[PDB]
RNA sequence: AUCGAGAGGA
């Protein structure tokens, strides 16, 4: 099946070949109920004590669980939950550059960063986001120090001469109109 | 000549509980004349001591060869003779505790003098006649030169 | 035909690559 | 949208380096090796480069409003 | 006496705001409901809803 | 303030500390009048802080434990004067306001 | 738009990474968004602590 | 009470970067030079745009930002230049100030690159570092056919203080102390620490043993330049730099002391 | 009316931005940008002083 | 909104002083220098040149404020001294270093140049 | 006229909880668009930095201005009369930072003290002895620090890491560690400085300036105190990352050991469960005592694990750095990271079946086990399992809706006491009296 | 809760036996008593973390709750039975009916 | 940061005021330590040791989350060939006067975003503007040259100040005079 | 301009 897959461009072997195949099946909350998951394949390995010899179902990658703002924060499960919360929110504040066609856009407010770059640390889910593609923000140089205190309580430093370069420099556009 | 107190102490241990402080180390010392315990911080880094070095301690209330009052402020330029010359190492600080084995009665046998210098503490206790120069919120240098 | 433990991290992308490639995002609007 | 002309971080010029770089991974140089044949030897122009989207090869994608 | 709030203007802040806006979803309890039972995770979350994001405030 | 060696013998008389600890306790007012009533709700609401400033201020005490000299002594007394009267509160004070 | 190419689309002055998804109503992009509601058709048994029924199912 | 003898000795030059080691100096002046490297050469940029036709996708001022940042070749000529402050001209002439225009218009389908070769300069010694006769031109905009851009701009002395586009580094390397002997950084754990290039500790030794006299007296640079200036002009401009400020102080201190 | 306009009301001679932080400032100091300070004005008495 | 011009962090304002002296009061042979549209730059270089300075008893320089674009300099002296003495006698030491540091690199690009 | 330098000015952050939350500044223009604050202040205001507006407000007449400059200004409200403390205290980088300062083992060079002494607003102009002389002129950091302090005020403390013995054994006045704080005649004699003697608990440095002290010496103090140590952490420096968070091996070893341990524990309580050996303690349901048993061997393995990991940690840590000045964090977040995040609960109980008999499909039915329940046996920076993550989501959600349900009834209860009490007024015969002139104490207090 | 009957009782400690529930107290044994076990228990709430407040403001809070002889409630079945002029009870509550 | 950690930017110092490295990178942020402990927030840390193996690499690093073959010491591992210390210090020079610093410094390249929230459209003042026709008071809001609202809580701390003149003054004489 | 709704900040 993965070999089939691996050329779908030229075999037009689909998705839906593989759950016409029996091996992928949607499964309800409610019949989740009678389901018993792997949650790797690992755990359907001969073991010096069995937990479970019955299972019915294996979750494809466990990382599906997380929606799309989510699926944007590296190493997630290193983070105390509420800072992943956080991020799900302020991730709809970031600019960026918002669509492609802005410039047919008369949006009333819009945001164009100038130099969007792609994490250098990347999910694998942020392919199918198209993050890669219309990112939200730059690649930064940080330093984690005390320096000179004006970066106390939540607040940062930022150098003066990366912002004359360019760095995280935006336009914003306001439409007009009238009748 | 203002000098209060003076031995030939041995270096018995050092950082006995552990090395607290990386710069810094606490002797404990025993005097060989008067019989005097010596508790000693030293900033080892500048000036390294080990164990069964013998050096000599001198306290006094001035460095100045001649009686003449410290006013504690710092004159680098000062070309007056100096006993600080005749010494490798040396501490300024103030006496913060005299505590002593009196009773309601009786006077101390036992006194033990308490100062600290910026923080580099020092504990040197003994029969109290050798004491007696020691005087608490008194200013006093500490000078110090091993012997070979 | 068993996929090995070596291969199973490219294997299940490659699974998660076509439903995506499939459905898309808004597939239930 | 399109390339920096500097560096943010240290002022190096690499405006000039983003057509050498893609015609260096064609002809299957690594990313790693395509940016030492650039001599981008600090982490911070590799990362300008290695991290660069390309957005304004989309923006010519429209027709222009003037002929 | 109509439910309200079914519409929304798509948020076209960035792309991301765009995508989860087409995937979100509502609970019609009312946002001043202090009830916290239908605000916690309930179990049966898994796969179907992203445990993480919510709207930290009233909402 | 006044270089009191620990280790010496006082000047100060254990009955100059009984008469100013008494004179001190007259100079604390917070009920003002020589009625009855002024008198006792006077005795009522210092009570606390004078069985305080006896038991600290004793003349056991300040021979033993304390060794202040007459003029230490004196200066003492002054300061607990003085810190007490800025203690006491101010008319026009909002204070239903600032407890809730 | 449906069916239509990148290339299509672009010439329509679209983007092709715009999902749809959405109405235009007197040029506003208007999202719907989805509302929670108990299934129909079920035998749900419920209980309160403080009402003059011991036990009511509804369907 | 007096004055150091700096000695110097450069270990490498090329028309890229200069390394260099001034020893016998203090912490301060080695510091200081760093900082006039960066802040306080002055290089000619482009610093005022005119756009008479912009019909390219980026908005005229990320143009011009990016006109901005193009670095000129500014050797012996921004010596003679005055600051516009200075200088008498109503707004700009030839002692102030390089014109330069670009007019490019797309007229193919292929994608027209506009680059730093599209800029033509008014004087011959102040083009773009790329244009000098291997490295590409800087990209400044893709044009789609019938899309044009049509500029006229102005590029002025100035110095990094001012804005990074007068900065001529594009890195400066500073070290002293290779082997921590003054323990002005101390390590945790030394065996964990890489050596500098400049170490000359054998590799089963960590760090050198601490010296309780010692302070810093030799200091190691690598000066990059961005090609605006040769590295070693850029050394010797950032001295004159400093020792004039200096003797510019001097000059008001002497006035004020003889106002007093 | 009680508590929207009595009790409480909209003023006159007020000012809102963003905090960040100052150490170089006293405790009892604010650091106030330059358009709010010209916005805002003080009646000052004209005396021979 | 509020965005200083740029060049404010190095140009006088007319009437701005480059300079100004004043005595310190509260210790004898000390003044303050207050010097306008200056950094970290010159503050530490005359400060640490000062230090090297036997008759100097004291110097030091702060910038009050980043904003800002002034330093104070603190400098005391031996009472057969004068801290106007001591900052320009500094500035001339510097100036000397200085100008034999460029004459021996215009020496050693020479020398490396050409072999 | 334009608002201009030290003009007198109300600040104000919403909610306004308390009179703190509303004081009175003098004015500083300043470049760039937003208001600064001194750090101190934060604490009072509640504020920081991360995207928070606050409200400014000019008095009109010299009798207004007079008002809040004789009642209001933030010097004035350096001690609260709620808690008879000082409500503002020194805080994050200047309180680690002291706390590196006051080490016994800080010395300081002539330039580097030279420098330091700039700061300082109130200094004498004299240098002090330095507390090294011969073998090189040193200063030590308590040194500097006496010269900070106001006047001749004396306090003992003790540093947070003080041992409990140490007070009854030898070396009781010769702290080994350094950890007996003694200011006399206002010269830092020992002690290491933290949050106990420069925060905002009772008899604090900062209290009896205070006290002894107008507000004018203690405004001083809080500004010299940050002034100086802000400028000596441009040479100290402090960081965290990656290194801080990791133990030796010999830690993780005994923490596995522990949680492998805890685990069969649990496996024992519930095979006596099962054969019903278990036997109910007294006023409690068997499923009661089994939750508590369960709950007792899962919090001791938390308690072990964290112990083990807090001894584990050189005095280089930044962690520990920031634990023991109290600027930010605690012993419980370390272990969180080194160690053992712990068990998840929901209404104060382990993860509920929401599922029936089960947490979730991935476990058999009626495991009451520790993994199955929300015990979360990895540290964040071994990074949690699929179920830990989403159980530990579960926990967090909770603090989510506590923060934003109760917000409402609080406020409330705030609103009716001071519609209650607004009008209770200390009169001029010292009674305490409402507006209807009742007598509620004879005297304030009593 | 039972205080009445429960003091009653042959081997209670009649002396020191209290509730919680401070209307019971108010009911039993008056209202100097629901004053000192009103401090009591707010004292109770406020401090189980550990926070301190200053006597005087808990006092001057259950002295409030206290003066007019019966428990007045923080509530306008309270505040707003009060004396208390027709203005002032229109800020807080009722607005118009007490108008 | 996409771990929860937000700020505003406090100062800008240019390049020559910004620590350095030996190499002469300057941060293009910093950020304060104390943002860390309490956050717990260890998948930045971890993002930013990646990143800067990712950028010498000149690969995309992989933060997919529940990845058990990507660890914190392979990943120090993995820096340690690029000549860095593993655990991502180095020891920085402070800008202004050239030292060393004591401590070691956590610096690296870590993903950043520019939120919509940006000062100049949240600073306001008003000193005499448009009033309300029906209650005569200023006006609401930013857009309207509006009055900040002094509110009831205000109203109350005023009173617990005892500041009766200025209170008068907030409540009358600066929002609705009449006669 | 008002009223209503929705989305956000601390
Ligand atoms: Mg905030
Ligand atoms: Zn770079
Ligand atoms: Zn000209």
């Amino acid at each position: 099946h993965i070999d089939q897959l691996k050329e779908r461009e030229y075999n037009n072997y689909s998705w839906q070949d593989l759950v016409a195949s029996g091996v992928v099946e949607y499964i309800d909350t409610l019949e989740e109920e009678t389901v018993m998951l792997a949650m790797t394949p690992d755990d359907l390995q001969e073991k010096e004590v069995a937990y479970c010899s019955t299972y019915t179902h294996c979750e494809i990658h466990p990382s599906m669980i997380l929606g799309v703002c989510a699926s944007i924060i590296p190493f997630p499960d290193h983070n105390q939950s509420p800072r992943n919360t956080y991020q799900s929110a302020m991730g709809k504040q970031a600019m960026g550059v918002y669509i492609t066609n802005f410039h047919v856009r008369m949006d009333t407010l819009a945001h164009v960063l100038y130099y969007p770059q792609k994490p250098l640390v990347t999910t694998r889910s942020m392919e199918y986001l198209r993050f890669r593609e219309l990112p939200a923000g730059i690649n930064s140089i940080v330093a984690i120090a005390s320096y000179t205190g004006y970066n106390q309580e939540d607040s940062v430093i930022m150098n003066r001469s990366a912002v004359d370069r360019g760095f995280f420099r935006s336009v914003f556009y306001r439409s007009y109109k009238e009748q | 000549a203002g000098i209060l107190f003076e031995d030939i102490f041995d270096v018995k241990d050092i950082d006995p509980e552990g090395k607290k402080f990386d710069r810094v180390s606490r002797l404990h010392c025993e005097s060989e004349s008067f019989k005097m315990d010596l508790i000693l911080d030293v900033n080892i880094q500048i000036y390294p001591v080990d164990l069964g070095d013998k050096f000599r301690l001198v306290i006094a209330s001035t460095l100045y060869e001649d009686g003449t009052l410290d006013d504690g402020e710092y004159n680098p330029t000062d070309d007056r003779p100096s006993r600080a010359d005749q010494f490798e190492y040396v501490m300024y600080g103030k006496v913060y505790r005299i505590e002593g084995d009196e009773t309601s009665t009786e006077a101390a046998t036992r006194l033990s003098a308490y100062v600290s210098y910026g923080g580099l503490l020092m504990r040197l206790q003994g029969d109290a006649n050798n004491l007696h120069g020691f005087e608490v919120d008194s200013r006093v240098y500490l000078l110090m030169k091993k012997l070979a | 035909d068993e996929i090995t433990p070596d291969l199973w991290q490219e294997a299940c992308w490659i699974v998660i690559s076509s439903y995506f490639d499939e459905k898309g995002l808004v597939r239930q609007q | 949208m399109i390339i920096p002309v500097r560096c943010f971080t240290c002022g190096k010029i690499v405006g000039n380096k983003w057509e050498a770089y893609l015609g260096l991974l064609q002809a299957e140089y690594t990313e790693g090796d395509a940016l030492d044949a650039l001599g981008l030897k600090r982490y911070c122009c590799r990362r300008m480069l290695l991290a660069h989207v390309d957005l304004i090869e989309k923006l010519l994608n429209y027709a222009p409003l003037e002929k | 006496q109509a439910r309200a709030g079914v519409s929304q203007v798509l948020n076209r802040l960035t792309f991301a705001s765009t995508l989860s806006h087409l995937r979100r979803l509502n609970s019609p309890i009312g946002r001043d409901g202090k009830l916290a039972k239908p605000r916690q995770l309930h179990n049966t979350l898994w796969g179907m809803v992203c445990p993480a994001e919510t709207p930290e405030g009233h909402a | 303030i006044f270089h009191i060696n620990p280790r010496l013998p006082s000047d100060l008389h254990p009955i100059k500390v009984v008469e100013g600890v008494k004179e001190l306790s007259k100079k604390l007012v917070i009920v003002n009048g020589d009625d009855p009533l002024s008198r006792q709700a006077q005795e009522n609401a210092t009570l606390l802080f004078n069985i305080h400033l006896r038991s600290t201020l004793c003349s056991r005490r300040m021979a033993e434990e304390f060794r202040l000299s007459g003029e230490a002594f004196d200066w003492l007394l002054g300061e607990i004067e003085s810190k007490f009267n800025q203690a006491i509160a101010h008319p026009g004070e909002m204070v239903g306001a600032l407890a809730a | 738009l449906n069916g239509l190419t990148d290339r299509d689309l672009c010439e329509l002055n679209e983007c092709p990474l715009d999902p749809g998804g959405y109405f235009i109503i007197n040029g506003s992009e208007k999202v719907l968004i989805a509302q929670e509601k108990m299934a129909t058709n079920t035998v749900y048994v419920f209980a309160k602590k403080d009402s003059k029924y011991a036990y009511t199912g509804e369907c | 009470p007096y004055a150091n003898q700096p000695t110097v000795r450069i270990t490498e030059l090329t028309d890229e970067n200069v390394k260099f080691i001034i020893e016998n100096t203090d912490l301060a002046v080695a510091n200081s030079i760093r900082r006039v490297f960066i802040a306080e050469v002055p290089i000619i940029a482009i610093d005022w745009v005119q756009i008479d036709a912009n019909s390219s996708v980026l908005h005229d001022e990320f143009i011009a930002h990016r006109l901005g940042l193009i670095p000129l070749t500014s050797d012996d000529i921004v010596d003679k230049l005055q600051y516009s402050r200075d200088c008498t001209c109503e707004e700009f002439c030839p002692e102030c100030s390089v014109e330069f225009t670009l007019d490019v218009r797309c007229n193919e389908d292929q994608t027209r690159h506009v680059t730093s070769r599209d800029l033509i300069s008014n004087s011959p010694r102040v083009i773009p570092v790329t244009s000098r006769n291997e490295q590409d031109d800087i990209l400044i905009v893709k044009l789609r056919k019938g899309q044009e851009l049509r500029l006229r701009a102005y590029a002025k002395k100035g110095f990094g203080k001012e804005h990074a586009k007068w900065n001529p580094t594009a890195g400066v390397a500073f070290e002293y102390d290779p082997d921590n002997a003054l323990r002005h950084t101390v390590y945790p754990k030394p065996e964990e620490w890489p050596k500098s290039e400049y170490s000359e500790l054998d590799e089963d030794e960590s760090q050198a043993p601490y010296d309780p006299n010692g302070k810093p007296e030799r200091f190691y640079y690598n000066v990059e330049s961005c090609g605006s200036l040769r590295p070693e002009t850029i050394v010797l401009s950032a001295l004159s730099g400093l020792k004039k400020k200096l003797s510019d102080l001097q000059t008001q201190l002497s006035h004020e002391i003889q106002s007093d | 009316r009680v508590r929207g306009n009595l009790m409480g009301k909209r003023v006159d001679f007020s000012a809102r931005t963003v905090i960040t932080p100052d150490p170089n400032l006293s405790i009892d100091q604010v650091g106030v940008p330059r358009s709010i300070a010209a916005n805002m004005t003080f009646a000052e008495i004209v005396t021979p002083f | 909104m509020n965005a200083p011009p740029a060049f404010e962090s190095f140009l006088l304002f007319e009437g701005e002083k480059k300079i100004t002296i004043n005595k310190d009061t509260k210790v004898p042979n000390a003044c303050l220098f207050t010097i306008n549209k200056e950094d970290h730059t010159l503050g530490n270089i005359i400060k640490s040149q000062l230090l090297k300075d036997p008759q100097v008893l004291f110097a030091g320089y702060k910038v009050p404020h980043p904003l800002e674009h002034k330093i104070i300099i603190r400098v005391q002296t031996t009472p057969d001294y004068s801290p106007q003495e001591a900052f320009t006698n500094a500035i001339t030491d510097l100036i000397s270093e200085l100008s034999l540091l460029e004459e021996r690199f215009r020496v050693a690009i020479k020398d490396k140049q050409e072999g | 006229r334009h608002m201009c330098d030290g003009d007198i000015v109300i600040f104000n952050r919403q909610p306004t909880l308390h009179k703190m939350s509303m004081m009175g500044h003098r004015v500083r223009i300043l470049p760039w668009s937003t208001f600064r604050l001194n750090l101190s202040v934060t604490t009072p205001y509640n504020a920081d930095f991360d995207g928070d507006e606050m409200n400014l407000h000019l008095p009109q007449s010299l009798e207004t201005r007079a008002e809040i400059q004789e009642l209001a200004m933030v010097p004035r409200m350096i001690v609260t009369p709620q808690s008879n403390r000082p409500v503002m205290g020194i805080v994050q980088d200047t309180l680690t930072a002291v706390r590196k300062f006051t080490k016994r083992d800080v010395f300081l060079e002539r330039g580097e003290v030279m420098n330091l002494l700039m700061f300082l607003s109130t200094w004498d102009g004299k240098v002090p002895q330095p507390a090294i002389l011969k073998p090189r002129p040193l200063w030590t950091g308590k040194q500097i620090f006496s010269l900070i302090i106001p006047g001749h005020i004396n306090c003992i403390r003790t540093h947070s890491t003080h041992p409990d013995d140490e007070d009854s054994g030898p070396y009781k006045h010769i702290s080994p560690g350094d950890t007996k704080v003694v200011v006399e005649n206002g010269e830092l004699i020992m002690g290491i400085l933290c949050k106990k003697s420069l925060g905002t608990s009772a008899g604090s440095l900062v209290h009896i300036s205070y006290l002894e002290m107008g507000h004018d010496i203690t405004r001083l103090f809080y500004s010299n105190i940050q002034t100086v140590i802000n400028n000596w952490l441009l040479i100290e420096g402090h960081t965290i990352g990656i290194g801080d968070s990791i133990a030796d091996s010999k830690t993780y070893q005994d923490i596995q050991n522990t949680i492998k341990k805890a685990k069969q524990d649990v496996i024992e309580v519930i095979e006596k469960a099962h054969n019903n050996e278990l036997e109910p303690t007294p006023g409690n349901t068997l499923r009661q005592t089994f939750e508590n048993q369960v709950n007792r061997i899962l919090n001791d393995a938390r308690d072990k694990t964290g112990s083990s990991a807090q001894k584990s940690l050189s005095e280089y840590n930044n962690f520990k750095s920031m634990v023991v000045s109290g600027a930010k964090g605690s012993k419980i977040n370390i272990s969180q990271v080194i160690a053992v995040v712990g068990q998840q609960n929901v209404e104060g109980k382990r993860i509920p079946f929401g599922f029936k008999h089960r947490t979730l499909p991935h476990f058999i039915k009626d495991d009451y086990g520790p993994e199955s329940r929300g015990f979360v046996e990895n540290s964040y920076l071994a990074g949690l399992t699929p179920t830990e993550f989403f159980f530990h989501a579960m926990g967090g959600r909770e603090g989510l809706i506590d923060t934003a349900v109760k917000t409402a009834e609080t406020g409330y209860i705030q609103r009716r006491l001071i519609k209650s009490m607004e009008s209770v007024m200390v009169k001029y015969d010292a009674t305490v009296r409402n507006s209807i002139n009742q007598v509620v104490q004879l005297r304030y207090g009593e | 809760v039972s205080l009445m009957r429960v003091l009653s009782e042959k081997d209670v400690d009649p002396v020191r036996t209290t509730s919680n529930d401070i209307v019971e107290i108010f009911t039993v044994l008056g209202i100097e008593a629901v004053r000192k076990a009103l401090e009591r228990e707010l004292y109770h709430v406020i401090s189980f973390d550990g926070s301190y407040v200053n006597y005087r403001h808990l006092a001057l809070l259950c002295d409030t709750m206290t003066c007019r002889g019966h428990l007045m409630a923080i509530t306008r079945h309270g505040v707003n039975r009060q004396d208390t002029g027709p203005l002032m009870k229109c800020s807080f509550e009722e607005t118009v009916d007490v108008l | 940061s996409r771990h929860g950690q937000k700020g505003t930017c406090g100062i800008q110092y240019r390049q020559e005021d910004m620590p350095f490295t030996c190499e002469g990178i300057t941060p293009d942020i910093i950020i304060n330590p104390h943002a860390i402990p309490s956050r717990m927030t260890i998948g930045h840390l971890i993002e930013c040791l990646q990143g800067k193996v990712s950028a010498n690499k000149g690969e995309i690093g992989d933060a997919t989350p529940f990845n058990d073959a990507v660890n914190v010491q392979k990943i120090s591992n993995l820096l340690s060939d690029y000549g860095y210390h593993l655990r991502g210090n180095e020891v920085l020079y402070n800008g202004f006067t050239g030292r060393k610093i004591t401590s070691q410094i956590f610096i690296g390249p870590t993903y950043y975003q520019r939120l919509k929230h940006m000062v100049d459209d949240k600073i306001h003042s008003r000193a005499r503007g448009p009033i309300q026709i029906l209650n005569r008071q200023p006006m609401e809001g930013r857009s309207r040259d509006g009055g900040l609202r002094f509110g009831e809580m205000e109203r109350d701390c005023q009173i617990a100040h005892g500041a009766a003149q200025f209170l008068r003054e907030r409540l009358f004489e600066a929002s609705d005079p009449y006669q």
